[PDB]
């Protein structure tokens, strides 16, 4: 599976979660930023590693990071 | 002591603007991890010109 | 004034400057042909 | 030196002159004296003579072609040294006035707009001020205005 | 001809490999903390100076070598 | 129902927006922060349906832009006529068509480039032209420079009028959407008005000007001594001397005694033994027959008077039990999408350019074209390339339709929907056919190379070993040879001497003769079948999977043109429809390169050449095609290596520009590989170090330097690949054929 | 011999440029400041931040091979 | 069958024409709808379409295992993932920024990654 990590500079903009075509990510309550919420990656077993989440992340550098890992039927996006 | 308009030098190495001078837009009063929003003239590789920093990552220039 | 702003656009000034440059070099080679040294 | 001789005294060089005239005359033979074809080919024949006479003073290889010396020897200054100095004067001018204009644009309200839509009066001002660029550049260097400080330039993590 | 060509292609493969393992070294084995302010760390410190000057000499050689050949061809 | 409706003074004529680069785009109007903006400005300038959501505003830009294109074409044509008038040996060439080389470009004496002013004859020195303009102008009856000058001036006036009309129909009188959607009216006018009256009015020129001028030229009258065209119209006795039917006037036309015009309107077939061109009395009659067909055809579609067909009713009627709702929706598709129309129109115009290439070499329509081998080779090759580019474009716009304009509601169980619903069956079968064709076409060459290299000539696919006779093509040649007096009873000769019958010579040079098809011809035809099927695979796959695949289920949302959807799913580089077009271009280049090489070699080997007084044909490459063109080594050695001799030996001659362009084109081709093989990540990182050096000297630009986009890298790559590859062949071909032809 | 030696110098310097840039940017760049976390060889970092094809130090090896072959040529 | 399948259920008031993620026009029933899809991404791509075009919010995506197990996937908590919801525990958080990640040298011949603090 791929590894998806959320770093503390997340501003809780929700753009990564909206961008994810596999529903890997969700917004969770968090006091660390003014938005009152942080990206979370609970379903990385479904992550294809498309990095649409990183493309969407406005922080410099990225608050969400995708480390491509061991390939599976799911991660390779295979319908056979 | 940063406020809206203060000039700050960036100390965050992975920042597009490391060593550059930005302008403080706002300093968040509430206890947040990265409260200082800093704006730059140069856009980064995503075409954005602002991001939030901790006080330790800024030098008032 | 808008036409002058257009004529100040990168490609127009580049075209005109390189035309002028090319003209000078062409005309120097017309009048001083085969200059292999000073 | 047997490898290089003065082109004036080089038989291969004279042979090349003769060959180039002969080829032009072999073409000219198919035209009738007063014709444009004849006069055009005659013009080229006249310039062949003028060229080979001009290059006579150069050193020639055994190929009978002018070979340029670029080692700093003043006897060959006209071949490289003088053209080299002229090149650096012109391009130093281009670079200097370009830097001057670029520095002007960064003081304006929309610096990027002044890079794609030139302030022609300001461009002309800096372009006409390039003629003493080596002194201008020296004065900026001495005054600590030429170079940005290492502190102020963005770099990637090492 | 065979031997000159054979050995220059081997030499070429070897120097590309040398630099490949140089790059791999920097990712996998290089510890900045254990090389603080030494000659190796100082290379990374002015990498932009090194790359920009190699870019300059490459451009210079390319423009003038291609330039002179094309002058000669024309 | 069919009405003219325009909006007046819709756009003010102001330079304001000229001084605002990227005014047309909401994304670009704000101006540059990076160099990417400069490229984007140009990439997006004509993508009108990205600028605005209004189909009306898109339509009006298109109509006005079209006038811009015609204005430019008129400047170019005008140029060709003016260069003919002012800088050409055309007048001299008319008096010695076989001896003088056409020339209409003179270079200035500077840096020694006057070497390119070749000894072409006719009392000038200049570049030998291969456009066939002289043969066109001779067929048109042009005999003097005044006629060419006046055509050039006329061209500039048409260019001016096109510019006025483009300006006028955008700024002053812009037609409404409902004007443009009059497809029935448009087709009636374009069929009857453009093609019908074009052909009728041209037939008029031919009968009144071309025919009499060319009859006198072919008799050997001095072009200066020929009466000016208007004298044939004014003095009917002059015309009656040449074509006696002109005694009876127009009475035989209105009374249906049409056989009286047997002199001016013929069905001779074959070629003039004098000019090696089609009989102009055949061409005049062709154009009359076509004109009638088109004027009749353009009465098909209903406009304002009840009579005529609804194209909507026609499409919806063509419904069978195997194809669901059939052609339901396609009328809506083609009246609401410019891209859908551009897709069809490019496919057909491109395919037409290719048909023109084949018909024009084999039935040489212009006098002294057939034996001007440079022109024959140039015209075939040129029209092949234009055709290839247009067909790939059809793929691009078909796919743009699928991404931007396609709706499931319009295309519900219609032929388009049903195609998408078995795209897997379509692409799997076409994939298979490509592997079958590739193995059994290219494999025969590799088999042959292997057998010849192993000293096994008796084990080869060849005319002298294992024969692959194109028996169906051979059989069709026979039928076309037997046609005149038989299945074409009133035809005196074959449509083309390519099929059989006689060898036509003009002077000593072969105009046309039977093109015999053997094993080498069978093999190269299956290569063409192969390269076309693969190109179709790439472009069709692009269209049918433009909106989604099993890999990218939401591909339509990512758009027509996007680099990838990231390295996940194993890697999704070049999934976009745009990337299929990108790959399609290389295969089109591959396919057409082999077509024009097949043409060049076959014509030189087996057709073009000299016929002696004895009457023995000596071909340019002496029949080496049959035994050399059945191996790749034969193509490398007997074609590229042997025929490149002219271009590489061109230095110090008038053909030296071809030598230079041969190397220049190789350079540009190779340079392309830098863009195609690399990725912008490398380049953006390099630029960072270069930007550092500029920052150090306080000379870094405010418009931040960026590596080209991933897509632009590909666009630059394929553009330089094609420019380099095509220009290389151009220099090769022209140097070769101007020397040996 | 003068001209081709400058061709050889061009090839040595450019091949060196690619390989040295590869080595000195292997750990990270402004475009990918955490590149060392992805290792020597990886496809890219996706189409974000302008696009990142051939950003890995391995990709510099791949590009340098063309220049090495060209130069030895 | 041999591999995992995805069932997508939704309700519609009207018989909307929609685009299958496998290509081509379909008509959803004015009532309950059930599609079987090979990939979670196909189901979500259709769900995006249903939500954006037809304002259908009641879609449910399931994973069918070849064993016969049915796992409800989306929306996991009943609320869409981009709307912050109580009861969701953070997964994948790393403290500080990417800049604080260690060198591969420091983590060589260990289970740890550079981002493992
Ligand atoms: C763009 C820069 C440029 C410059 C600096 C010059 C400069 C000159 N031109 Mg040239 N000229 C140019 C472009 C230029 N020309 C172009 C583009 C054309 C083609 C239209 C000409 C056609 C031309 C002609 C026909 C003549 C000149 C002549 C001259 C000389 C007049 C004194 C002067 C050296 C004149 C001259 O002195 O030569 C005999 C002359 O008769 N020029
Ligand atoms: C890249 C390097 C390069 C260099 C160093 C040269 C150098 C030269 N070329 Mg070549 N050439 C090149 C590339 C190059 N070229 C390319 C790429 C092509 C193909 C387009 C050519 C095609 C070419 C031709 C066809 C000819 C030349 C000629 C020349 C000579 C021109 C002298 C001149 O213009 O008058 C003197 C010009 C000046 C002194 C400039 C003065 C500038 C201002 C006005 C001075 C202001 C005062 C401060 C010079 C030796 C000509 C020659 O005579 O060869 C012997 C010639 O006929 N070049
Ligand atoms: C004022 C403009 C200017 C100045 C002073 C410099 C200066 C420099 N460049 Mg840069 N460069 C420029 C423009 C400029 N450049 C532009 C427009 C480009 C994009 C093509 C580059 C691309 C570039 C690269 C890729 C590299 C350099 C490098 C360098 C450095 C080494 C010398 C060299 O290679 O120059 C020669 C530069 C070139 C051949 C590039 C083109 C130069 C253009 C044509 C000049 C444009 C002039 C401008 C339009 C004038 C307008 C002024 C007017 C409005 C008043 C030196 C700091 C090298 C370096 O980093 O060395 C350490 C290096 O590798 N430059
Ligand atoms: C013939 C093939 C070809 C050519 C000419 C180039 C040229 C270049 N490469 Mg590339 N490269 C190639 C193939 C080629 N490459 C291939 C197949 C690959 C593998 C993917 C690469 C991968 C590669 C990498 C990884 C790098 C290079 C770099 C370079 C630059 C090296 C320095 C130099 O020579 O500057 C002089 C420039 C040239 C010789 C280019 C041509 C300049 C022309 C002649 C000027 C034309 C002006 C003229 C007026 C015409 C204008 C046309 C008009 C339409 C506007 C140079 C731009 C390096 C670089 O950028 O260093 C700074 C670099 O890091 N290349
Ligand atoms: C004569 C004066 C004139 C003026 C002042 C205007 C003014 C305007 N036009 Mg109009 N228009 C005109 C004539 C004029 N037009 C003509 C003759 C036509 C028929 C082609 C049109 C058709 C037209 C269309 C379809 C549109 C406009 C639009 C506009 C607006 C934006 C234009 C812009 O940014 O262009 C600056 C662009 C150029 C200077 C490039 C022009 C390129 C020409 C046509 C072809 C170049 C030849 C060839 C390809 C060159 C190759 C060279 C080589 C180096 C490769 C602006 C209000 C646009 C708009 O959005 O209005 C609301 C719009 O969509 N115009
Ligand atoms: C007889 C009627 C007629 C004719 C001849 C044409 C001809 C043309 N139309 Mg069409 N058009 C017509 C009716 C006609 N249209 C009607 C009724 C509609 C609305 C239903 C349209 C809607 C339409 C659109 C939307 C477009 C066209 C376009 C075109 C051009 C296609 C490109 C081409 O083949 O250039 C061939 C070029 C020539 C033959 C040279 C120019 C010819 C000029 C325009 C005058 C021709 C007619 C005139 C009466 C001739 C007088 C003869 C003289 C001896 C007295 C072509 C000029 C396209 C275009 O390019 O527009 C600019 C385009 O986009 N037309
Ligand atoms: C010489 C260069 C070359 C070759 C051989 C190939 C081969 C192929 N391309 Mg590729 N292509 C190329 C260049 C090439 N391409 C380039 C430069 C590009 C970038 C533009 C592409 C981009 C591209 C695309 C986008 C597509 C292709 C496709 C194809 C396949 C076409 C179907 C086919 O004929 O398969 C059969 C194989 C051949 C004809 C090659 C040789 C066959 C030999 C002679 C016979 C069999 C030999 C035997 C089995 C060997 C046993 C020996 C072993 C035991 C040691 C074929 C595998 C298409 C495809 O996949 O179609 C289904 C496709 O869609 N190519
Ligand atoms: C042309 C011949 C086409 C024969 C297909 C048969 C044909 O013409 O049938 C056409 C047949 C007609 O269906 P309908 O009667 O419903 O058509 C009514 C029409 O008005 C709607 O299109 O439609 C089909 O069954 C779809 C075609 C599938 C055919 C699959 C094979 C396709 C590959 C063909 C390979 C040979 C190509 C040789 C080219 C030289
Ligand atoms: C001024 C200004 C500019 C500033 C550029 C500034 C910073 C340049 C920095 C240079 C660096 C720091 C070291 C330079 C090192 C100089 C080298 C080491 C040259 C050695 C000489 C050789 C060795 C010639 C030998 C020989 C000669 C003697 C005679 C020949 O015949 C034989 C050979 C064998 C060729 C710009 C860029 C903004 C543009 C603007 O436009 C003007
Ligand atoms: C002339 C002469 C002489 C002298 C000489 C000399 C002195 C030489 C030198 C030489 C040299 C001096 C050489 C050099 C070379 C080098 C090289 C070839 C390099 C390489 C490198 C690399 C590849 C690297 C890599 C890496 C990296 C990148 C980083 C990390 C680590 C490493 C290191 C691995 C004599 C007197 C004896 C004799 C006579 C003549
Ligand atoms: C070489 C290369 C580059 C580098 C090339 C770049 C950035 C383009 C070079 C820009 C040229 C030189 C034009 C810039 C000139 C300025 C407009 C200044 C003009 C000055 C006068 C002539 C007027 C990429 O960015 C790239 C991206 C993706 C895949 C492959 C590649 C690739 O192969
Ligand atoms: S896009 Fe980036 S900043 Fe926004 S919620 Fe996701 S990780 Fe946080
Ligand atoms: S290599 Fe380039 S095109 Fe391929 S997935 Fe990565 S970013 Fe996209």
């Amino acid at each position: 599976a791929h590894t998806v990590k959320i770093y503390d500079n997340c501003i809780g903009c929700t753009q990564c979660v909206r961008a994810c075509p596999l529903d890997v990510l969700e917004m969770v309550p968090w006091d660390g930023c003014k938005a009152g919420q942080m990206a979370s990656a609970p379903r990385t077993e479904d992550c294809v590693g498309c990095k649409r989440c990183e493309t969407a992340c406005p922080t410099d550098f990225l608050s969400i990071r995708v480390y491509l890992g061991g390939e599976t039927t799911r991660s390779m996006g295979l319908a056979y | 002591m940063l406020k809206k308009g203060s000039l700050v030098k960036i100390l965050r190495p992975e920042s597009y603007w490391f060593n550059e001078v930005g302008t403080v837009v706002s300093v968040e009063t509430s206890k947040v991890l990265y409260p200082v929003l800093v704006r730059f003239e140069k856009v980064n590789y995503s075409g954005l010109n602002s991001t939030s920093f901790a006080l330790e990552e800024l030098q008032e220039i | 004034m808008n036409l002058k702003k257009y004529l100040s656009t990168a490609p127009v000034v580049a075209t005109l400057w390189l035309f002028l440059t090319a003209g000078i070099l062409i005309e120097l080679n017309r009048f001083y042909p085969d200059s292999l040294f000073y | 030196a047997d490898v290089l001789t003065t082109c004036q005294q080089n038989e291969a060089f004279h042979k090349r002159e003769a060959n180039e005239i002969r080829q032009l005359q072999n073409r000219q033979s198919k035209y009738d004296a007063n014709s444009g074809g004849y006069l055009a080919l005659q013009a080229q024949i006249d310039q062949v003579h003028k060229r080979f006479d001009k290059y006579g003073e150069l050193l020639c290889g055994q190929d009978g072609l002018p070979h340029l010396i670029t080692d700093g020897d003043w006897r060959h200054a006209r071949e490289f040294t003088i053209p080299a100095i002229l090149f650096l004067y012109i391009t130093g001018w281009i670079g200097w006035v370009g830097r001057s204009y670029l520095q002007y644009t960064k003081q304006t309200k929309n610096p990027t707009e002044q890079e794609i839509i030139l302030d022609l009066p300001m461009a002309f001002k800096y372009m006409l001020s390039g003629f003493l660029w080596p002194l201008s550049a020296w004065q900026e260097y001495r005054s600590g205005k030429l170079l940005a400080k290492e502190d102020e330039i963005s770099v990637s993590p090492r | 001809a065979a031997l000159y060509t054979h050995h220059q292609y081997i030499a070429g493969l070897l120097i590309v490999g040398a630099f490949a393992h140089g790059a791999i070294f920097f990712i996998r084995d290089y510890d900045p903390e254990q090389n603080q302010d030494n000659v190796l760390a100082r290379m990374l410190t002015h990498k932009e100076a090194i790359i920009s000057h190699l870019s300059w000499v490459s451009l210079f050689l390319g423009f003038h070598t291609l330039g002179l050949y094309v002058h000669n061809d024309v | 129902k069919v009405k003219v409706v325009v909006d007046r003074d819709v756009v003010a004529t102001s330079f304001e927006k000229w001084a605002k680069p990227g005014h047309f785009s909401r994304s670009l109007a704000k101006g540059p922060k990076t160099t990417t903006w400069i490229w984007n400005l140009h990439a997006d300038a004509h993508d009108f349906d990205s600028h605005t959501s209004s189909l009306e505003e898109v339509s009006r830009k298109i109509f006005s832009a079209h006038f811009g294109q015609l204005a430019i074409i008129f400047i170019w044509l005008s140029g060709m006529y003016f260069h003919g008038a002012r800088f050409s040996n055309y007048v001299a060439w008319l008096s010695n068509p076989t001896g003088i080389k056409p020339s209409a470009q003179v270079v200035w004496p500077i840096v020694g480039q006057q070497i390119l002013n070749a000894d072409v004859g006719g009392g000038i020195q200049g570049i030998q032209i291969t456009s066939g303009l002289f043969q066109l102008w001779r067929a048109s009856g042009i005999v003097n420079e005044l006629q060419l000058y006046v055509t050039a001036i006329g061209g500039l006036v048409m260019a001016g009028l096109m510019m006025f009309a483009g300006w006028f129909h955008y700024h002053k009188a812009a037609p409404k959407l409902e004007w443009f959607q009059n497809v029935e009216s448009m087709l009636n006018h374009h069929l009857a008005g453009l093609l019908g009256l074009g052909s009728l009015s041209w037939a008029g020129h031919q009968i009144h000007v071309s025919l009499p001028v060319n009859k006198l030229l072919d008799a050997g009258v001095a072009p200066s001594s020929i009466p000016l065209p208007h004298e044939f119209i004014l003095n009917r006795n002059l015309m009656a001397e040449l074509y006696p039917s002109f005694q009876q006037g127009l009475a035989p036309f209105f009374t249906l005694n049409w056989k009286q015009y047997s002199d001016i309107l013929t069905f001779k077939g074959g070629l003039s033994p004098v000019t090696g061109g089609l009989w102009l009395t055949d061409v005049a009659h062709h154009h009359l027959a076509i004109a009638v067909l088109f004027i009749v055809a353009g009465h098909m579609y209903r406009t304002n008077w009840g009579i005529g067909h609804s194209m909507k009713q026609l499409l919806e009627a063509h419904k069978g039990p195997l194809t669901g709702e059939g052609h339901k929706g396609l009328y809506e598709v083609l009246t609401t999408s410019w891209h859908a129309n551009l897709a069809i129109n490019l496919a057909m115009l491109g395919s037409l350019s290719i048909i023109v290439a084949h018909h024009m070499y084999s039935m040489p329509p212009y006098p002294y074209l057939a034996t001007d081998y440079p022109t024959q080779l140039s015209l075939f090759t040129h029209h092949m390339w234009i055709g290839g580019f247009c067909i790939v474009g059809a793929g691009a716009h078909a796919a743009i339709y699928m991404v931007r304009d396609y709706s499931p509601t319009v295309n519900y169980n219609n032929v388009l929907d049903r195609m998408i619903r078995h795209r897997d069956a379509i692409i799997s079968h076409l994939n298979w056919v490509c592997i079958f064709l590739g193995t059994h076409s290219f494999g025969l060459y590799i088999h042959n190379d292997t057998m010849r290299a192993l000293g096994r000539a008796q084990d080869m696919f060849s005319d002298t070993a294992i024969q692959l006779q194109p028996v169906l093509a051979q059989w069709i040649q026979q039928i076309h040879t037997l046609a005149p007096g038989n299945t074409a009873v009133n035809a005196l000769a074959t449509a083309s001497y390519a099929f059989g019958a006689d060898t036509v010579t003009v002077g000593s040079k072969i105009a046309m003769m039977p093109i015999k098809l053997g094993t080498a011809d069978f093999m190269v035809h299956h290569i063409h079948a192969f390269t076309i099927h693969v190109t179709v695979l790439i472009l069709l796959k692009g269209v049918l999977f433009a909106r989604n695949s099993r890999l990218i289920p939401d591909k339509a949302n990512l758009g027509f043109r996007f680099p990838c959807d990231g390295p996940g799913r194993g890697g999704t580089c070049q999934v976009s429809a745009w990337d299929h077009v990108f790959l399609g271009l290389f295969w089109m280049y591959n396919a057409l390169s082999v077509v024009i090489f097949h043409f060049s070699w076959k014509m030189q080997s087996d057709v073009w050449g000299t016929v002696s007084s004895n009457g023995t044909v000596s071909h340019i490459t002496g029949g080496n095609f049959a035994q050399s063109a059945i191996t790749i080594n034969g193509w490398l050695r007997d074609f590229l290596w042997a025929q490149a001799s002219q271009v590489i030996q061109s230095y110090g001659s008038s053909l030296s520009a071809y030598g230079l362009m041969f190397l220049g084109a190789h350079f540009v081709w190779a340079f392309s590989l830098m863009f195609l093989f690399s990725g912008r990540g490398y380049w953006q990182e390099l630029i960072e170090s270069i930007v550092w050096a500029h920052n150090k000297l306080k000379v870094a630009p405010s418009i931040a330097p960026r590596a080209l986009s991933i897509t632009q890298g590909r666009a630059v790559g394929v553009a330089h690949y094609l420019l380099g590859g095509i220009a290389t062949t151009w220099a090769f071909f022209l140097a070769r054929i101007i020397s040996v032809g | 011999d003068f001209l081709v030696h400058h061709a050889i110098a061009l090839g040595l310097h450019t091949t060196t440029l690619i390989l040295v840039k590869g080595a000195l940017d292997a750990r990270g760049s402004k475009l990918m400041p955490d590149k060392k976390d992805f290792g020597y060889s990886f496809p890219c970092d996706g189409p974000g931040r302008g696009g990142t094809c051939d950003i890995s130090a391995w990709d510099a090896f791949y590009l340098a091979m063309f220049w090495m072959l060209n130069t030895i040529g | 069958e041999t591999e995992e399948k995805y069932a997508m259920t939704w309700s519609s008031n009207r018989e909307h024409v929609f685009e299958m993620p496998t290509g081509g026009a379909a008509t959803m029933n004015a009532g309950d709808n059930l599609l079987y899809l090979a990939r979670k991404e196909q189901a979500l791509a259709l769900a995006t379409q249903l939500r954006t075009q037809f304002k259908i919010q009641d879609y449910k995506i399931y994973r069918i295992f070849p064993s016969g197990e049915v796992q409800y996937l989306h929306p996991k908590d009943g609320v869409l993932p981009y709307l912050v919801n109580e009861g969701r525990e953070q997964v994948g958080r790393i403290k500080a920024t990417i800049g604080k990640n260690v060198n591969p040298a420091q983590v060589k011949f260990t289970s740890k990654a550079t981002y493992d603090r």
